[PDB]
DNA sequence: TCGACGAAATATAAAAATTTAAAACTAAGAGAAA
């Protein structure tokens, strides 16, 4: 869904690479899927990668999301 | 002795090769050529660490290919889980190692004479197979089939022969032995429909099929223009050593990369504990091993 | 081999017919080519007479220019005259062993030899006859695998063959 | 004839001359993928100049993915600056390029089934596995991927003059392997 | 239900960099049998 893409955009804008964190958050993905989405988002959206680089949102979502299902 | 150790290994190779050949249904001289290729492989310091079925499958395939036959790698890999493409990769590795010469051609005319009996059989077995090979012979010279999985083009030609002739058969039942995706199958069928005027499709195709030029392969259409539209001189060839000399490798050249990188090489130390919290939360037992 | 020896020495032919004796060569058969593969040099008191192994012919230009794959096509390393061609590389029944290809092949099959022809004049390379192969085929040896053999008798007989020759 | 191959990918490596550990580097990194259970090597990604060089615990890094030779050495200098600023000296010396990959189109169609049978000494044709023809040239050592579409992968060389020499050497092969 | 596209899997050529078989190759150990 597009909401998952929005959440992944927020996650990549918050911190750097967090492949293990988002892999453990969603127990249906793998390293290949997140690597693939990083590859296809690094090229097609030049403004979004720079915006994530210059934004650096605080991690106010991953710490709370790590406890709801684990 | 040195000669004594060879015999047990050759006996094991013969036993495994005969065991696979008992399910592959190949003649005796093909197995003999495969065993002599296995002897050549052992003479070339046979690849260790490989699975036994891989090397015997490669030798069986090269023996069955040195004389024009019909066997396909899926038949080699038809025991419930074999991962056929690994066998293909091992064969590709053994191409250079064994240094194959006098390479055999890749023509799908012999494929149809073996695919005919299983799917889309005929009462006389003369009509559909000859129609398929006759259309394939002229579709090959149009430079359309080039490195495009000969089993797939054989199945597509069989489907075209069934379409032009009369045969009440299921379209999707052919994937039992052909093992071809429906997407590329219908791509090749409507490619044949595009490249043919369909002048007499309902009765019988044209008996004088000549297409001198006038056609291009689909990959040429995709990436000849390298975009989407909807004998040079040696002086013109510069050496790239000057490109490497342009960047200075001086020990004092540590401040030539100041393009805001110097403020952001690494993570800030104020969030090190914040990272460490979720690190010991998750990435903790991942290091103790 | 013995029957062929004693039949051909039972040992001549028709004079001046050998110029016309080369004939039309069909595409597909392996073709044996002379010393000038890509370089023509002063071979070491040459008695090998064609000096290399066979290749496959795919195309022909004229009656005196045949295309067959030896090297990359740079500087026309593909076609030679028919005076540098031969025809016959057959009977695997009489010659059981195949053609060795790699050095790691050569290390293991090194202790199966017949004769030594001469060192290649370029730098150091040896040219030899192997065992249970036809004498027309030749196998290239270097000094890397030349130290694991009875080679003393090999360069001994090469030395006395040179003494006979010159 | 006048078509020039496009410089597309360069593979190079350097040694920093220190027997360091990479857990210290991984613990302080803005963008770096690392998994200790698999290897001890860290993959790090930077936006510019679009390089994904792989660092090793032996003290050497293999620079890959750079579009230009200047970009490769500049990225290596940036990584040297990073490893200087984190915890180590790790002097940047002994640059070496191992492979250069290029792609270009020839603009006229090429016969390949005839090419497979003709140049089979240097070719390895397998339609069941790979659509293209793998041209394994010996002298000079450049491996080409010939296609019917004309787009040729030109990996194998460590330089650019070698790339140009390989292209002008194999251009007559495609010249006689034309389509009428 | 035919068309329209996205996308991993391979080759590819290197440099690499920890674990995993893994099948030739030796070498006991019994069992024959004139």
């Amino acid at each position: 869904t597009v909401e998952e893409m929005i959440k992944f955009y927020k996650a990549l804008s918050m911190w750097g690479t967090d492949f293990n964190l988002i892999s453990q958050l969603y127990p249906y993905r793998s390293r290949k899927q997140v690597k693939a989405k990083f590859v296809n988002e690094e090229k097609k959206r030049p403004i979004l990668i720079e915006l994530a680089l210059r934004s650096k949102l605080p991690p106010n979502f991953d710490e709370y999301c790590c406890e709801i299902k684990k | 002795s040195a000669l004594e150790s060879r015999e047990a290994t050759l006996n094991n190779a013969r036993r495994k090769l005969r065991a696979v050949s008992y399910a592959l249904h190949i003649p005796e001289y093909i197995t003999d050529a495969a065993f002599q290729w296995y002897k050549l492989a052992l003479a070339n310091n046979f690849v260790q660490g490989r699975r036994s079925q891989n090397v015997i499958a490669s030798c069986l395939y090269v023996a069955c290919r040195k004389e024009k036959t019909h066997h396909m790698l899926i038949d080699f890999s038809s025991r419930l889980q074999v991962s056929v493409y690994s066998i293909g990769a091992t064969f590709l590795k053994m191409v250079k190692k064994l240094h194959i010469t006098e390479l055999p051609l890749a023509d799908p005319s012999l494929f149809i004479q073996h695919f005919a009996e299983k799917l889309d059989l005929a009462d006389k077995k003369i009509k559909v197979v000859k129609d398929a090979v006759k259309l394939a012979q002229r579709m090959s010279k149009d430079w359309m089939f080039e490195g495009r999985r000969p089993a797939g083009i054989a199945g597509a030609c069989i489907l075209l022969a069934c379409r032009m002739n009369n045969l009440r058969r299921t379209h999707t039942e052919i994937v039992a032995v052909s093992h071809v995706a429906e997407e590329t199958l219908q791509q090749r069928l409507n490619e044949f429909k595009n490249t043919k005027a369909a002048k007499l499709s309902v009765q019988k195709f044209r008996e004088n099929d000549v297409e001198d030029g006038e056609a291009r392969p689909p990959s040429f259409v995709k990436n000849r223009k390298k975009e989407r539209k909807i004998p040079r001189n040696l002086h013109l060839l510069p050496t790239t050593d000057t490109y490497l000399s342009k960047v200075s490798d001086d020990p004092d050249n540590l401040e030539d990369v100041d393009d805001e990188e110097l403020n952001a090489h690494l993570l800030n130390e104020e969030a090190s504990k914040l990272k460490e919290r979720i690190w010991i939360g998750l990435n903790a037992d991942f290091l103790l091993e | 081999i013995q029957t062929k020896e004693q039949l051909e020495h039972a040992e001549m032919e028709t004079n001046n017919n050998q110029r016309r004796k080369p004939l039309l060569l069909n595409i597909g058969d392996h073709v044996l080519v002379h010393r000038d593969a890509y370089f023509k040099k002063g071979a070491y008191m040459k008695v090998q007479q064609i000096y290399v192994g066979p290749f496959r012919v795919v195309k022909k230009i004229n009656d005196n220019a045949y295309e067959l794959d030896l090297n990359s096509h740079k500087k026309k390393h593909r076609v030679i005259n028919v005076q540098f061609l031969k025809k016959f590389v057959y009977r695997p029944d009489a010659y059981p062993k195949n053609k060795p290809i790699s050095s790691t092949e050569r290390i293991k099959r090194a202790h199966e030899v017949t004769a030594l022809i001469g060192i290649d004049t370029t730098h150091k390379t040896y040219l030899c006859h192997m065992q249970d192969v036809d004498p027309t085929l030749s196998v290239e040896y270097s000094e890397a695998e030349f130290c694991q053999i009875p080679e003393r008798t090999r360069r001994s007989i090469l030395a006395n063959f040179r003494q006979l020759y010159e | 004839s006048g078509i020039v191959p496009t410089l597309q990918n360069i593979v190079a490596t350097v040694t920093l001359g220190c027997r360091l550990d990479l857990k210290t580097v991984a613990l302080h990194a803005r963008n770096a993928e690392y998994n200790p259970k698999r290897f001890a090597a860290v993959i790090m990604r930077i936006r510019e100049p679009k390089t994904t060089a792989l660092i090793f615990a032996s003290g050497k890094m293999v620079v890959t993915g750079a579009k230009s030779e200047d970009d490769s050495k500049l990225a290596s200098r940036k990584y040297a600056r990073i490893i200087q600023k984190i915890g180590f000296a790790a002097k940047f010396t002994d640059f070496k390029i191992q492979n250069i990959v290029g792609s270009c189109d020839v603009k006229f169609p090429i016969r390949l089934e005839g090419l497979a049978f003709s140049h089979g000494t240097f070719s390895s044709y397998e339609p069941e596995l790979f659509p293209g023809l793998i041209y394994r040239m010996v002298k000079p050592k450049i491996v080409l991927l010939i296609f019917v579409s004309g787009k040729i992968v030109l990996t194998g060389a460590k330089q650019r003059e070698e790339i140009y020499q390989a292209f002008e050497a194999i251009y007559p092969v495609l010249s006689e392997f034309r389509k009428m």
